[PDB]
């Protein structure tokens, strides 16, 4: 069994320049007159799509800026042009043996500008007070890099436990993030305080964006 | 124009089995190889096994060789997986791919995916609840909103906006495990001026529960 | 000893213009696509020139004029014996791994094995290929450029390609298109490269 | 005179050895498929000795034991001149229709001369068929088997197979096909066997 | 599945010029070759030219060179016929064929034919006139009844019974010139509890004058 | 140019025989290893339809029983079983020069057994009367062989002029005739005489069917 290695496990690349991902293999991948070495395209919900078979040909149906490179011990996919629908993990291939290793994986990022979140609170609805319980979330949409984390303080004790956050892929137009932060308490003791507020903070100020409201107003 | 499709989603108990099925259509199905591509979630692919159905021949790897069971049927043209002894480690999403011209080593197009579960919590139906700004609904240039689905299982879920009219802005997070519960949270913006004109709602479709849910939201 | 050497030197010029003759009808029209009869002499010239020429260079080494061509004839006669052992070799690989006569052919190094309609039909090839098209045209297959005979779109889900070392290809149909005639385009590809021999 | 005329057996010897070992390369692997190098050696030889054995069969029937070689001698003259002139003249005629150094190869009787991208290509042919098959399989054409390049349906609408004696078939494209895939299915049949040359 | 579909009907006065289209779907138009077969009513088959609408290469008989022009368009997928200085013997049937592989010296498919009448009369609508047994309907074990299509030009014209509901026992008989008018009859049977238990007609269309008749025919 | 000529030009052949059907030509025929012969089938309102191509291939979709024999002189179109559908003209023709001469064409006809003509005159209606004419129609359906006359008397003299006859072409069921003999004359002329008959003679009976009307009955 061929135990094929990526490297970089992770890659982050500017808009416009070009992405170089290599795939190491065991043996020798390279059969009879014929290399048998696949570089396949999985968005996050999607199939795996074939860029480049035998390590030297385009697939059909997908733009020339997919290349390939290397020759019986290494293969690497090069794309000259990046475009934000280019994030993704790509997977290397062998099938000149019986078991069919697969690469293990290399997610490519996007380096794009910095752009402050948009920080916006919602209170729990009524809904969820007559159903028994009581969850207060906060959206954090349009910001990068993904390095971002939510305070969470509620009369000014900060706490640690019932949050849960959820990080968002990659866009394909804007390459922004996007991650919400949902608190589930029960009723009665999400009405034995009086403040509830979200205070996100990240790289790109110093002064974390602070949204905040009461009880009292509702 | 060549296709494959697979069932839906399979949720079985452990020590139990289940038959994966994918047919494809616009080609002579038993003259095509199947490749039967494992990815576990956190993980990635995973080959399996491969299958003619004009002949019955089938190749295993050798990890999966006696847990997988390719079967093909030439008069229905469908083929099928048959993983039996299944445990929590079986749990993962399973892709059937053919080449163009019928080849094995090459897999061009490929199905949607088929997501296996293997766990003992019973199906429980999502609760979907609104989410506002209740404060003081903060009429600033550009207002968001939300639709909350808390208590469902298992994966997956899907949440729209007004049958798939509102796809600008919108935001579905993934969901979490809690409690053998998930936990699925989805955010939209619009116009300050569309809302409250016209009253947007979130819809949800939990198809192992048959729940389905057109909850909508309006201001406080 | 003055003309009888003149006339045995005569008689050797006679001898070697007629092999010159031979030579020149073996190499002009002596080929397995021109002339079958040819063909098969020029096979049967070789079979029974190796082992004469074998002899002729061991003579050639147990008599001298000095020890420098002895050592020539030596290597020359090693030489064409291990050509002899290999060509057998090559050969009787070949003709275990398939069962037709073209085993034996110079020309070919590489042979298909399609059987029709239960006789293995078998036809030269010039590379070898991953995946090989076959095309009908109003019911005449054509595998590989070979005309076969008399088949429509049912074809044979299997074929095998020999090689000289190893290399027995094995080849299933696939991608059958059919048009408003009696012609097609199904093709095989390779999926194995073991399981030699039969 | 004893041992002067067997010294020189000896060295006659040793030289129809080695001209023994030219015959069996040229025999065993002087081909057009199996070596480049070796076909063009075979076909110098060829050129070479075609006069070498004219004048060998003239000086044959020049000198004479009786009157009955001498007449063998000059049959065997006049047949090879006349094979020579006939070799001459197929080859003569066969450039003068196509413009390939194939014409010169006695293994190949009927020429293929398919220009693809502006270069005349061309491959040998086994047999005048009235339509020839074409597939591409992913972007690699395979006229009659032949592997010419990376095209796709949008192919040339115009083939020349040409042989030996007139016979100067020309073809058009026709019977066009497509699939999933980048591959086709377009042939190719004759509609015309007049205009010789060019 | 390949098909010809050809033009209708074409009436010319002696000296004119005619231009008879062919076109073909379900293939390259551009790599197929046409015939373009000639059959006067009385004679047999006679060839006219093909033409190659890849390179608009045409090729011709001798007898039709000057009398018939090939040419083709390929952005329409049209082939077109010019006969110019048409006379008296000019009126015939053209057929064009092709080839299932494009071939030239093979037709395989042909098309409906194109019937062309050089002549200086007129067009005249049909006249329809009924035809039942007066002297005493006949009333044996099967009766008959009949259609007569008197008076027009030129060829053709179609007759059926009941939009075409009746078609056992029909006879539509060929037409016979007449001082430069067609005569053309039809006779059907009928059962003799079918008639008159439902009032059966002759359908009559023709093409050329625009005279679509639906005369129904009843006892006297 | 060759000149196909085909023999006999018709042919007549009892249900359940076998047809043969030759084509002589004017030179040789076979071009250089290739025949470029073909059998021709039209029945009367349809295009030709190809039977035989290259003289020894069966076209698809045409049954098996044509066959095709012959070599560079001759060549002969055989149907061993014979079917009512099998009614049509036959033509050959050459494809080995640039002139495609087509055969003279054979019309094959079916011997089946004798059938009594029925006989049936239909007498001229009123709207054929206010038009300006007077026309009476005799319908002679299902005979067999085409060899029949029909007969025209008004009050005992016997007519030659205003009588059109039509023949039909063979059913393909029945194997069948059907002709029919207008005599189209004028009002005040039809109505000049007092009876008006239709005689047919057939070879099947020595005494003809007659069908007879008068104008003081309708």
């Amino acid at each position: 069994d061929i135990v094929l290695t990526q490297s970089p496990a992770s890659l982050t690349v500017s808009l416009g320049q070009r992405a170089t991902i290599s795939c190491r293999a065991s043996e020798s991948v390279d059969s009879f007159g014929n290399s048998f070495m696949h570089w396949y395209q999985q968005k996050p919900g999607q199939p795996p799509k074939l860029l480049i078979y035998r390590a030297s040909n385009l697939e059909s149906g997908i733009p020339a800026r997919f290349s390939g490179s290397g020759s019986r011990t290494d293969f690497t996919l090069t794309i000259n042009p990046v475009e934000a629908d280019d994030v993704a993990t790509y997977y290397c291939q062998q099938s000149s043996e019986d078991p069919y290793t697969f690469g293990g994986g290399t997610k490519l990022e996007i380096k794009r500008a910095d752009a402050a979140p948009t920080v916006s609170i919602f209170p729990p609805s009524s809904e969820q007070l007559t159903s028994g319980g009581a969850s207060v979330v906060c959206f954090l949409n349009n910001f990068y890099p993904k390095d971002i984390n939510v305070k969470w303080k509620i009369d000014g004790s900060e706490r640690q436990n019932g949050v849960l956050n959820s990080w968002t892929d990659q866009d394909s137009k804007d390459s922004t993030y996007s991650m919400s932060s949902t608190l589930t308490l029960t009723k009665d003791e999400y009405e034995r305080h009086n403040s509830y507020t979200c205070e996100a903070t990240h790289k790109t100020s110093t002064s974390p964006i602070v949204k905040s409201f009461n009880r009292n107003e509702c | 124009e060549v296709q494959l499709q697979q069932s839906g989603a399979e949720l079985v108990r452990p020590g139990s089995s289940v038959k994966i099925s994918c047919k494809g259509s616009g080609y002579v199905f038993s003259n095509y190889w199947m490749n039967w591509v494992k990815q576990r979630p956190g993980q990635g692919l995973e080959w399996i096994g491969q299958i003619y159905p004009g002949d019955g021949d089938t190749n295993y790897n050798g990890k999966f060789k006696g847990k997988a069971t390719l079967t093909a049927d030439k008069s229905s043209s469908t083929a099928y997986m048959q993983l039996s002894s299944l445990t929590s480690e079986d749990s993962a999403v399973y892709f059937c791919a053919s080449g163009y011209l019928g080849e094995n080593y090459v897999m061009d197009f490929w199905g949607q995916g088929t997501s296996v579960t293997v766990s003992s919590a019973k199906t429980t139906p999502p609760s979907v609840y609104p989410l506002a700004p209740g404060s003081a609904a903060q009429t600033n240039s550009m207002v968001t909103l939300g639709c909350l689905v808390k208590g469902y299982f298992p994966e997956p879920v899907t949440v729209t906006w007004n049958s798939g009219s509102l796809s600008s802005g919108v935001h579905t997070f993934p969901a979490v495990l809690q409690s053998d519960l998930y936990t699925l949270s989805s955010s939209v913006t619009v116009p300050s001026s569309t809302w409250p004109s016209e009253t947007v709602t979130c819809n949800v479709a939990h198809p192992a529960s048959s729940t389905k849910v057109d909850k909508k939201i309006v201001p406080r | 000893t003055v003309e009888e050497l003149k006339k045995l030197l005569e008689q050797w010029n006679l001898v070697i213009g007629f092999l010159f003759l031979t030579w020149i009808c073996l190499l002009q029209f002596a080929y397995a696509n021109r002339n079958r009869f040819l063909y098969i002499i020029k096979l049967i010239f070789l079979w029974l020139l190796w082992p004469v020429t074998l002899a002729c260079f061991v003579l050639a080494a147990v008599y001298r004029i000095n020890w420098i061509t002895g050592g020539i004839a030596i290597a020359m006669a090693c030489l064409v014996g291990l050509m002899w052992l290999s060509y057998f070799i090559a050969s009787f690989r070949l003709f275990a791994r398939t069962r037709s006569m073209w085993s034996f052919n110079p020309e070919t190094n590489i042979l298909l094995n399609v059987p029709l309609h239960g006789t293995i039909l078998t036809r030269p090839l010039l590379e070898s290929e991953l995946v090989i098209g076959a095309v009908i045209l109003r019911g005449h297959l054509r595998i590989a450029g070979h005309h076969l005979g008399r088949c429509d779109i049912k074809d044979l889900p299997k074929e095998i390609t020999v090689a000289t070392s190893r290399t027995l290809s094995y080849y299933k149909l696939g991608a059958s298109q059919r048009v408003a005639g009696d012609s097609g385009f199904a093709a095989y590809s390779r999926y194995r490269i073991g399981n030699y021999k039969l």
